């Protein structure tokens, strides 16, 4: 009963800490919609410097 | 006369190279064409170095 017990719970387990690994994932803000184009130019963007 | 002198030189140089400059006749007219030449020459090298590297980018 006890190596029962314990499956399920490493399984459950293992879901939950999928399922955190990806709400992390999804929260990340490059990924969240158009936040209004930022005001300022990224120094990333070399063809707007130019 | 003294500062726009030596811009003329420097860029002449710059053009000439590794090449002996040729002599000519140094009088206000001609060091003002010349001047207005290097300004535009150092502008439009300029502008065009930026399309250049622009164009490897796109």
């Amino acid at each position: 009963v006890y190596r029962e017990l314990g499956s399920i719970v490493q399984e459950l387990k293992e879901s939950g800490d999928k399922l955190e690994e990806r709400l992390t994932m999804l929260s990340d803000v490059n990924l969240l919609s158009a936040s209004k184009p930022r005001s300022n130019i990224d120094s990333k963007d070399l063809t707007s410097h130019r | 006369m003294d500062e726009k002198s030596t811009k003329i030189i420097m860029w002449l140089k710059k053009m000439f190279g590794d090449k002996p400059l040729p002599p000519y006749e140094v009088n206000t007219r001609t060091m003002e064409i010349l001047y207005q030449l290097a300004e535009w020459n150092e502008a439009r090298d300029k502008d065009l170095s930026l399309v250049t590297e622009d164009l490897k980018l796109k």
